[PDB]
Order: C-alpha cells, then sequence, then structure tokens
RNA sequence: AAGCUUGAGUCUCGUAGAGGGGGGUAGAAUUCCAGGUGUAGCGGUGAAAUGCGUAGAGAUCUGGAGGAAUACCGGUGGCGAAGGCGGCCCCCUGGACGAAGACUGACGCUCAGGUGCGAAAGCGUGGGGAGCAAACAGGAUUAGAUACCCUGGUAGUCCACGCCGUAAACGAUGUCGACUUGGAGGUUGUGCCCUUGAGGCGUGGCUUCCGGAGCUAACGCGUUAAGUCGACCGCCUGGGGA
C-alpha cells in the first residue's frame, strides 16, 4: 500500500489512511497465516469451521 | 487448422524493427495457407513493471487460424529472437474478427 | 480425440444405407479407431492414468458388444472382425 | 449486483483495461465474487484476464514493483 | 536400453549392458578410419606414466570433427555407429555437395536427422554455432575453448553446458562440474545434449570386462610396502597416515589448481 | 437394475400408503396386471387402470378406510435372491385367514385360500395384510 | 422362436471444469553468490542463552544465480472411480453433464478369484537441491527433558523411470437399480412465453445445510437415507492374546 500525502492535508488523517489501506490489503493477517507452516488438512478444517460459524 | 490469439512485446528500440517482423510472420502464416483475423499495435506502452531493465515495451496483437507448425514455427522464433521479448499464444473459438 | 468428418465416413462404411448412426458394429470400430490413435500417445505417455481408465472401460464396453453379437449371430460378427483387424 | 450478466457479453477480455482495474485494488491485488456480486464462472474468467494482463505487464503484480 | 543380465555364471551376475538398437551393426567408415596405438600409460622414456592402464581389445582412431569448417551446408544423418575411443556415440552425417564426416552424437537424435553449421543456422539439437548468435539460457556440447580451435567441452556421453551470461565479447558458461567460466562469443558449439545418457548407468560385472576397457588392476598403497608408497608397511593392516600419492601428495582435500593463466576467465569454483 | 417388477409395484404401494396417496403409478405388466386384479377382487384398492402402448403405466387408486391405510403389511416372499415353492397343502394361511397370500398358481394367479380350494401349488409371490 | 423402448448405449450442438499426462514459460518471496552505502549490535523467547556480528552482520540499494511452491482469485467453489488435483499458456487426451432430436434393441447389475489405479512416508539407480525438515548437534527448559521452545542442520521433501501397496484411503455409510410429505439455498446448464429491463414461466441435471414421514440404542440420517424394497457381493460373531 504505497501512500502519498496530499496538500492541504494533516499527518494524522495521513496516517488513518494508510492504516485503512492496510486494513483493506490485509497484509498482517496473511502475515499471521504465513508466520508459519499450516498443514493443508489443517487449512481445510478450519475453512469448515469458518462455513459452519457463518450459519446462524 | 485452429484458431490462435497471439499478443507479443517487443524491445523499446525494436519498434522500428517490427513492421518488416509483422510482414514476415504474415508471410509465415500465408504459407500454411493460415488465416489473419486482426492485427492490433498499441505500440510504445509504459510497463506495469519493469522488466529486465527495460520500462517501455512495444504491444502487438494478432489473431490467427492456422495448423500447428506454424504456430510452433513462430513459437521457435520468438525462442530464437531477442528483439520480441515474450509471447501469449492462446486457443480460441469461432471468428474472433474485432479490435478494441 | 476424433473427427466429426471422420465419424461420418466410418458410419458411411459400416452402417446399413447410412441412415443408421448408432450401430453396434459401427460403435464397435468407432472404438477401435480411437484406441488405434491412442495407442501412440499411450506408449508415449507412459503414466497417464485417468485417461488410460477411460480407454480400459471404452476397452471393456466394446466387448462387451463384440459378446453380444457373437451369441446374436456369429457371421456378422466375424464379418466386423475381418475388415477391422481384432484379434477375438 | 452482476455488470457482465446485465451486459450479455461471451467473453471478458484483457483488452478492456478499464473494466479490469474496477475489479482490483490499488496494492495489485484481486476483489472476491462475493463483495463485487458477480457469477462464479465470471469471476473465474476476469481472474483469468487479470492474470493474462499481469503476464503482459498491462496490470501489476504489485504496486510497489 | 540398459538389459539386466540373468545370472548364469557368477561372472555375468551384475553385468548391465548398455544397449543401443539404433546402432549400425557392421563396419564403420573406411577413410575416417586410423590407427590408434595402446601405450600402456608409457611415455617417450618408456616408463610407466600414468598407473592401471593397458591392454584390452585393440582399438581403432576415428578422426571425430569437432571443428565443423562446412559452414552453410546442411548435414543429414547416413547411420549413427559405435565408438571405442570415447564413452560417447558417433555418428556418420552425409552432405548435400558430397561428404560422409564422424560427429559427436547429440541426445534427440537418431538416422536421418537434418542439421547444419554456421551462423545462419537455426535451433535445432546437433547445429553448430557461434555463441554470439546463440540465446543463453540452453544446454550445450562439442564447445570450443578458442576460436576455430577445435571442440573440447562436453565429448562425454550424456553431457551438457549451460548458458549462464551473456556480456559482449565473453559470454559465461556454467560448466558440468559446477564451475562457471566466461568464453568468448565466437567460439563453435554444438546445441543439446551428448546422445548417450545412460552410459552411467552401466555396470562392468567382473574384472574381465575392466581389462578389456584396458584398466591394469590397482594396487592400494596400504597394501603395497613401506618403499614402494606411502601408505606401506605395518603387521596386519596400519594405516596412521594421512592419505596422498604414490608421490606423497596429499588427497584428500589438497586443492591444485596453479595453472593461473585462464583464472582470469573463471568466475566460481565448483562447490 | 431394474430386477423385480412386482417387488418394485408393491413397494411403490407401500409408499403410497404411508404418505397417503390417492393414486400411484408405475411401469405395467400382464402378470402386474392380473395381480392387481386380484387385489382389487380382494377388496384393498379401489381402482386399476392400465395405460400406455409403448411405455404402459399402471395406474392404482388406494383406499384409506376410517383415517388409516387398508394395506397394512405387504412383503414378497418368493423373491429373485429366493424363491419359495409351495405345496397345495403347503400353502400358508395369512394372518389367520384375517390377510392373504399372492400365488403364482397354474391355473391364473390368485389368492392362497382360492388355490386351497381348487387344489393346486406354486409360487408364492407375495404376503398382503 | 420371434419382437418392443423406458433400462443400457452410440450419433448432432454445446457446457464448465485444480480431470489427467507432456512440453514450455510469469511473478513474488526465501536462500546464496558479487558489489555499493552504512555502524553496533542482529537474531530469538514467556524470559533468556546457543547462534550470527567490528573480518562490517543484521540493515539495507543494485546486479545476478538458482531450487521449489504458486499469495490475491478462492467460495460446505469445481472435477475426478477413488488416491487426489489450484500461476499461466500450448500439445495429446480421458471423462462427466446437458439440450433438442436420430438410431441400436437388454447390449443390463454385481463380482469370487483376476487385473489396473492407489495420499504419505519409505525403497531403488540416476538427477536436482531454495526453503522446510526427521535424524543429528548445541542452547535452553527442566528433578531429569532422548521432548514441547530457540539456533542450527543430513536423509527426505523436487523431477526421471521403477518397486512398495499401506492411511482415521473416513460420508467411519459396499456397488447398482427402484420408490417416499419438504424448505432454504447455492452450483451448473438449458427451453418457452411479448426478455416490453437485470429479469418471468416453470422446469431438468449437480452439490450444502435445516428438517417432516419414517427410522434407529439414541445421537442422529434424512429424495445424495442410516426410510420404504430389490439385486448382488464383501465382512462380523465378547475383549485380550492378535
Ligand atoms: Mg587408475
Ligand atoms: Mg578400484
Ligand atoms: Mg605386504
Ligand atoms: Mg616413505
Ligand atoms: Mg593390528
Ligand atoms: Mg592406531
Ligand atoms: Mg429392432
Ligand atoms: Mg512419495
Ligand atoms: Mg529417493
Ligand atoms: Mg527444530
Ligand atoms: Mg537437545
Ligand atoms: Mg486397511
Ligand atoms: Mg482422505
Ligand atoms: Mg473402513
Ligand atoms: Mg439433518
Amino acid at each position: 500500500p504505497v501512500i502519498k500525502v496530499r496538500e492541504n492535508e494533516p499527518f494524522d488523517v495521513a496516517l488513518r489512511r494508510f492504516k485503512r489501506s492496510c486494513e483493506k490489503a490485509g497484509v498482517l493477517a496473511e502475515v499471521r497465516r504465513r508466520e508459519f507452516y499450516e498443514k493443508p488438512t489443517t487449512e481445510r478444517k478450519r475453512a469448515k469451521a469458518s462455513a459452519v460459524k457463518r450459519h446462524a | 487448422m485452429r484458431h490462435y490469439e497471439i499478443v507479443f512485446m517487443v524491445h523499446p528500440d525494436q519498434s522500428e524493427q517490427v513492421p518488416g517482423m509483422i510482414e514476415r510472420y504474415t508471410a509465415a502464416i500465408t504459407g500454411a495457407e493460415g488465416k489473419i483475423h486482426r492485427l492490433e499495435d498499441w505500440g510504445r506502452r509504459q510497463l506495469a513493471y519493469p522488466i529486465n531493465k527495460l520500462h517501455k515495451a512495444h504491444y502487438v496483437l494478432m489473431n490467427v487460424e492456422a495448423p500447428q507448425e506454424v504456430i510452433d514455427e513462430l513459437e521457435t522464433t520468438f525462442r530464437f529472437n531477442d528483439a520480441v521479448i515474450r509471447s501469449m499464444v492462446m486457443r480460441t473459438k469461432h471468428a474472433v474478427t474485432e479490435a478494441s | 480425440s476424433l473427427s466429426t468428418e471422420a465419424t461420418a465416413k466410418i458410419v458411411s462404411e459400416f452402417g446399413r444405407d447410412a441412415n443408421d448412426t448408432g450401430s453396434t458394429e459401427v460403435q464397435v470400430a468407432l472404438l477401435t479407431a480411437q484406441i488405434n490413435h491412442l495407442q501412440g500417445h499411450f506408449a508415449e505417455h507412459k503414466k497417464d492414468h485417468h485417461s488410460r481408465r477411460g480407454l480400459l472401460r471404452m476397452v471393456s464396453q466394446r466387448r462387451k458388444l463384440l459378446d453380444y453379437l457373437k451369441r446374436k449371430d456369429v457371421a456378422r460378427y466375424t464379418q466386423l472382425i475381418e475388415r477391422l483387424g481384432l484379434r477375438r | 449486483f452482476c455488470r457482465f450478466t446485465e451486459e450479455g457479453v461471451q467473453e471478458i477480455d484483457y483488452k478492456d483495461i478499464a473494466t479490469l482495474k474496477n475489479y482490483i485494488t490499488e496494492s495489485g491485488k484481486i476483489v472476491p465474487s462475493r463483495i463485487t456480486g458477480t457469477r462464479a464462472k465470471y469471476q473465474r474468467q476476469l481472474a483469468r484476464a487479470i492474470k493474462r494482463a499481469r503476464y503482459l505487464s498491462l496490470l501489476p503484480y504489485t504496486d510497489r514493483h | 536400453a540398459v538389459v539386466k543380465c540373468k545370472p548364469t555364471s557368477p561372472g555375468r551376475r551384475h553385468v548391465v549392458k548398455v544397449v543401443n538398437p539404433e546402432l549400425h551393426k557392421g563396419k564403420p567408415f573406411a577413410p575416417l578410419l586410423e590407427k590408434n596405438s595402446k601405450s600402456g600409460g608409457r611415455n617417450n622414456n618408456g616408463r610407466i606414466t600414468t598407473r592401471h592402464i593397458g591392454g584390452g581389445h585393440k582399438q581403432a582412431y576415428r578422426i571425430v570433427d569437432f571443428k565443423r569448417n562446412k559452414d552453410g551446408i546442411p548435414a543429414v544423418v547416413e547411420r549413427l555407429e559405435y565408438d571405442p575411443n570415447r564413452s560417447a556415440n558417433i555418428a556418420l552425417v552425409l552432405y548435400k555437395d558430397g561428404e560422409r564426416r564422424y560427429i559427436l552424437a547429440p541426445k534427440g537424435l537418431k538416422a536421418g536427422d537434418q542439421i547444419q553449421s554456421g551462423v545462419d543456422a537455426a535451433i535445432k539439437p546437433g547445429n553448430t554455432l557461434p555463441m554470439r548468435n546463440i540465446p543463453v539460457g540452453s544446454t550445450v556440447h562439442n564447445v570450443e575453448m578458442k576460436p576455430g580451435k577445435g571442440g573440447q567441452l562436453a565429448r562425454s556421453a550424456g553431457t551438457y553446458v549451460q548458458i549462464v551470461a551473456r556480456d559482449g565479447a565473453y559470454v559465461t558458461l556454467r560448466l558440468r562440474s559446477g564451475e562457471m567460466r566466461k568464453v568468448e562469443a565466437d567460439c563453435r558449439a554444438t546445441l543439446g545434449e551428448v546422445g548417450n545418457a545412460e552410459h552411467m548407468l552401466r555396470v562392468l560385472g567382473k574384472a574381465g570386462a575392466a581389462r578389456w576397457r584396458g584398466v591394469r588392476p590397482t594396487v592400494r598403497g596400504t597394501a603395497m610396502n613401506p618403499v614402494d608408497h606411502p601408505h606401506g608397511g605395518g603387521e596386519g593392516r596400519n594405516f596412521g597416515k594421512h592419505p596422498v600419492t604414490p608421490w606423497g601428495v596429499q588427497t584428500k582435500g589438497k586443492k591444485t589448481r596453479s595453472n593461473k593463466r585462464t583464472d582470469k576467465f573463471i568466475v566460481r569454483r565448483r562447490s | 437394475s431394474m430386477q423385480d417388477p412386482i417387488a418394485d409395484m408393491l413397494t411403490r404401494i407401500r409408499n403410497g400408503q404411508a404418505a397417503n396417496k390417492a393414486a400411484v403409478t408405475m411401469p405395467s405388466s400382464k402378470l402386474k396386471v392380473a395381480i392387481a386384479n386380484v387385489l382389487k377382487e380382494e377388496g384393498f384398492i379401489e381402482d386399476f387402470k392400465v395405460e400406455g402402448d409403448t411405455k404402459p403405466e399402471l395406474e392404482l387408486t388406494l383406499k384409506y378406510f376410517q383415517g388409516k391405510a387398508v394395506v397394512e403389511s405387504i412383503q414378497r416372499v418368493s423373491r429373485p435372491g429366493l424363491r419359495i415353492y409351495k405345496r397345495k397343502d403347503e400353502l400358508p394361511k395369512v394372518m389367520a385367514g384375517l390377510g392373504i397370500a399372492v400365488v403364482s398358481t397354474s391355473k391364473g394367479v390368485m389368492t392362497d385360500r382360492a388355490a386351497r380350494q381348487a387344489g393346486l401349488g406354486g409360487e408364492i409371490i407375495c404376503y398382503v395384510a
């Protein structure tokens, strides 16, 4: 998320925008996922669990 | 004789040399009595990411209906010729004639 | 795989007065031709297992058809194998 | 809401840059069918087109490189 | 291909026959054949120079063409033949004007293959061309070090050399050992691998086969007497001495490259 | 495979009885038709009708007397896996007479009781109550 | 002996597909090699130490070299007999499914033995080797720590042609064929009616959840049954021993 600062715009606002962009990307989450190797089976199980949760 | 969508990129300095190349290619497909559907040259376009070191590339689009042999020959030529960087050879279906 | 024109030709060769299109003999012939076509592929691509299974199934079907023909009427069965080059 | 269905097209082409850029984010990452409201085959086609563009360097893999 | 023999005799047991049925059975070509006199590891001073050499079947020389000077002419493969001179196979090639030549057999080559030597030659295994026309990346055999000198690199069976860099006058070739070295782009080099990859799968089987090959038996220093070899002597088996040649030079790592000439052209040593 | 048609028909009938269906449609046969006729005679069903030239379809109208199914239990004893043949005196009496057995009798397919009356045995198809 | 189409097939147009096998190639990222800038620490954990680093590491920019896997799309998404299969593109090719129709006429089902396929790990020669990582080493931790944790690190993981033939190979539900109130959907098509607009009529194939009848020891399954029948097999007969 390459972010540039506009004229007539505060630093805090820019920071907030950057944060939003990051959130949109889901980079941190991806990193977390990749931090340790996941077995395919485990991933599948997780997905299934998520699907189950979705149903309410 | 099968439908073949081919879009290829050429070296920025080799844009002057490609009209001849285009004609050669045309001749090649005419040799095996294949069909040429459309040709669109997008010209020197700034790449989204630079390949090797070049930032601008000469884009050429071409739609063909030809036997396998000439396609293979084309591929070989591409592999050999460093002026044309890479090509996207593709299978298509029915008469595709219109660009843009 | 197998050309439409080729199939038509096969039908013309085998089926009675060309009006028939789903004849048993015709089907057998079609199966045989495709096997022959695919034999080279098999020789080349030795580990292609899914594809192999398909032709095995086809082969089985062909065999079944042949068996059906055999007890139904022998002579026509024999004739079919003669032009085909099928062993038994 | 699927735009492709509304349009009534056979194939989504990699030629049209303006349509494809609407379906990816700024960083160079594809937007899901669940957010956009797209049909699945159409989504797949779109993805393929995007990939083709990336290969041709029409639309980037990553925005920082 | 590779034939595991049925172990009838204890000799025939492990013998793995490398069998190429594509090879021509009978007489090799006459004018391209010459005398190969066996020396038995002895030099001008008649002394054994290189141990464990000599004997076996009488060998005849093949004038295999490594220079390839007939540019712009297509060459069609007449018939592939056996070579006792080298580990690699040889192909007799018919020329369009009218010439036979012995060339080193490429991997993707049988009987009746059209190849070309020179600059204008296209991409095909067996074609010989200067490296300044070659695309960098591919696998190459029968490689010259100097322009017009003669092919010296990758002439053993199954071998190949990948191209890694293009820097104008020089081109870096990553050798079979892994040692990257810069060669001039003007030198001739034949595209593809050598046409006997399975040669390494061969097992000689018995001492007899070794003898036929032309290799005399090899006595271990540790067996020899302390006069004969540094590793000599000892009541029973004793070795308490660092492994060395018959001449007392360490033979477990002691590097001996001191060429100092072509060392500038060497990019990176092997792993 | 479509191995037993009669059994299939019986199953369909049972299903109809369970799910309170007014009319059950099924592929038809001559023996099947005869069986249906026999059933009608016995009083289990309203009316049967076969319709179809190339693909014959037997339609069966079922009774549900006093808010409950008339055909309570309907099961084959003779089967494609195991055929049961019975002698004249060996013929069963299903649920002490209050209930019947479909028998393939050589003088026309009928009830076990009827067969007994005649003096003839055969294959005991189904047990109907 | 003679026949039929609905079963089972084949032909016409299509339908999507991580269905295979073979060949190319793309990107990022890690590792390493080389160089440039740079200086006091880096790396790791619960905290530390081993490690790496005053030889200049980490950091970081450029140039490469490679090996492998394909982020995002991606979804109880899809396809396959299963095992499984996800970058992209070509070649070869299997199958499925459907729509109108045409034709063959039971060609059907299952399968003892038999044959083929069969994750992983392993084994075999030959390759290839970036990461990861059994074993292995050191550090910790610990009463002890042959572990969990860290730093490392060989086989292996990757290909080539073979062997192996086992998995909780699991829908823990044999395979096929038939029938029985439903819904919410999703997925994949397709044909009419003025599509008068994304849509409407219904109406066929495919998969997911809830659940009626029913069933069961209940849990639950539930038109993809574990329901109502039929065929056919396969297997069980207390646990341990095994
Ligand atoms: Mg020696
Ligand atoms: Mg020795
Ligand atoms: Mg001695
Ligand atoms: Mg001495
Ligand atoms: Mg001793
Ligand atoms: Mg000692
Ligand atoms: Mg007929
Ligand atoms: Mg394995
Ligand atoms: Mg191995
Ligand atoms: Mg560890
Ligand atoms: Mg330890
Ligand atoms: Mg087992
Ligand atoms: Mg499994
Ligand atoms: Mg089991
Ligand atoms: Mg439920």
